[PDB]
């Protein structure tokens, strides 16, 4: 195939409510 | 150096490091302290490292490219060898 899309970091808000 | 007060280093769903800064709620795949570490360019480069801002990655179909968190692009060519045939001209 042919080289993977930039990732963007995750989303601070999703990150802290993940947590649980 | 460790860490600056309120950056926490984590992991994404795939293992992948990234950092985050709980004082302005924000996060970056860039640690902070490579703002002072990192060569600025590719001409402060020696050996096979990398300038300020860019990553190398695998990918198991592709293999290995390169990640420019400046750009927010990636590319298969080698940057440092880029570089490379870019001065010898
Ligand atoms: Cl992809
Ligand atoms: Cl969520
Ligand atoms: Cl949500
Ligand atoms: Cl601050
Ligand atoms: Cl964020
Ligand atoms: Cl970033
Ligand atoms: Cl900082
Ligand atoms: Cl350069
Ligand atoms: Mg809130």
């Amino acid at each position: 195939i042919i080289v993977p899309s930039y990732r963007p970091t995750p989303d601070y808000e999703t990150v802290m409510r993940q947590m649980k | 150096l460790p860490l600056p007060e309120g950056w926490e280093e984590a992991r994404d769903f795939d293992g992948k490091v990234y950092y985050i800064d709980h004082r302005n709620r924000t996060t970056s795949w860039i640690d902070p302290r490579d703002r002072y570490t990192k060569p600025l360019t590719f001409a402060d480069c020696i050996s096979d490292e990398l300038p300020l801002g860019w990553e190398e990655a695998y990918d198991p179909q592709v293999g290995d490219y390169f990640i420019d968190h400046n750009t927010k692009t990636t590319q298969i060519e080698d940057p440092r060898v880029q570089w490379r045939r870019e001065q010898e001209h």
